[PDB]
């Protein structure tokens, strides 16, 4: 089987990539937004501690 | 002629690539900027050469280059709505002196609106809070919309006229966005005036068990009340609610805390209706030696809409009745014509006060 990771771009394009040393299988998880390369389509960045986003609005007042 | 001068500087602004920027709204700020395009595409970028780190804010449209994405120039947010651009008028024709009468429907409005704008330091000594909202309903036909335009002339600032049917759109939920479109310009443009017209088609609870399609309109006020007084008391300018049916409104909308000054128009008396013909006496043609106090006395209590009809129709008798100017005889004929002749049916005045 081996170690592999399948991702899908926000443009609806499914690209297969081999396991990258910058990421670990413990940190990886399906249905996750991570940075990928435009040319080689390799993940160079992990999840920046936020699931998706605040979408429409959010209250930042302290 | 102007095209020749612009072609000289058009070498650097056309051949080179600067303007072809892709505008999109920024989401996350890491101090890496996550920005979602209009095509639903997420990416990461950073500041530019002349870009300041304090200019980029959360939820703001930021143009970036299409080839290599980078922040170039910031743009004001909320670029989608095109509707509120036409809602702002300029220089209304009705002046402040066009409103007739010495009664209390004038002085009460200028103290809660024009006074804090012209002299904000007057009430600062006592340390009080000027009324945020006002209340003007009155009977139909008193020219209430004319009083709203008289305030915009003395203010010399941005005026916003909102129709009650404009808040309701052709989609469910779009009316909620229409509310924030009005309050977004309050923080962007300070010291402006917003005016709502015919709020009866919007307000009211109307509950549930009715026809069932009524739940879309009741959410407009709940969005309007939240944007007016929410969890965070965000407000600057004055808010004006106006309609012809105060009884059909929301009983919560009829209670203070969103509104302080409440003024209801009334029918002018013999002394009040006299000034209605005096402001019109400077216009048209008035015969020397005619007393207008006897004309307003023969006329019963009626709204200002039918009061101005006396002076307008009086000029019509100069043709068929064989008269040069408007005389006292033509004024008596207007009593049985402008008033007694036009009563019949479909005459409002005080007829409909409720529903």
């Amino acid at each position: 089987v081996g170690k592999a990771a399948v991702v899908k771009t926000s443009s609806r394009q499914t690209v297969f990539l081999p396991m990258v040393g910058l990421v670990d299988p413990d940190k990886l998880k399906p249905n996750d937004l991570v940075g990928v390369n435009k040319d080689s389509y390799l993940i160079l960045d992990t999840l920046p501690s936020e699931f998706d986003s605040r979408v429409k609005a959010m209250e930042v007042d302290e | 002629a102007p095209s020749h001068l612009w072609d000289i500087m058009g070498d650097r602004q056309r051949l080179g690539e600067e303007h072809p920027l892709q505008v999109a709204r920024c989401t996350k700020i890491i101090k890496k900027y996550v920005i979602n395009l209009k095509q639903i595409a997420k990416f990461v970028v950073g500041l530019g050469e002349r870009v300041s780190p304090t200019d980029i804010e959360e939820g703001m449209r930021v143009g970036v280059d299409r080839s290599k994405y980078n922040i170039e120039l910031p743009l004001p947010p909320r670029i989608d709505p095109s509707v509120t651009m036409m809602t702002v008028e300029e220089k209304p024709d009705v002046t402040y002196s066009d409103v007739g009468g010495c009664k209390d429907q004038i002085e009460k409005l200028r103290e809660v609106v024009e006074l804090p704008l012209l002299s904000p330091e007057r009430f600062a000594t006592l340390g009080i809070d000027p009324p945020k909202g006002i209340l003007l309903y009155g009977p139909p036909g008193t020219g209430k919309t004319l009083c709203a335009r008289a305030v915009a002339n003395r203010t010399d600032a941005t005026f916003i006229r909102v129709i009650g049917s404009e808040l309701v759109q052709k989609y469910v939920g779009e009316g909620a966005r229409m509310v924030r479109e009005l309050f977004e310009m309050a923080r962007t443009k300070k010291a402006c005036i917003i005016f709502f017209d015919e709020i009866d088609a919007v307000g009211g609870a109307r509950f549930d068990d009715g026809a069932g399609g009524d739940n879309e309109v009741q959410r407009t006020m709940l969005e309007l009340i939240t944007q007016l007084d929410g969890f965070d008391p965000r407000g600057n300018i004055k808010v004006m609610f106006a309609t012809n049916r105060p009884n059909t409104l929301d009983p919560a909308l009829l209670r203070p805390g969103r509104i302080d000054r409440k003024v209801e128009f009334s029918l002018p008396d013999l002394e009040g209706r006299a000034n209605i013909f005096r402001i019109h006496s400077k216009s048209m043609s008035v015969e020397r030696g005619i007393r207008w106090e006897l004309i307003s006395r023969l006329c019963p209590n009626s709204t200002g809409a039918e009061l101005r009809s006396v002076c307008t129709e009086a000029g019509m008798f100069a043709i068929r009745a064989r008269r040069k100017v408007a005389t006292e005889k033509d004024f008596l004929k207007a009593v049985d014509k402008v008033i007694s002749g036009y009563k019949k049916f479909s005459s409002t005045s005080r007829y409909m006060q409720y529903n």
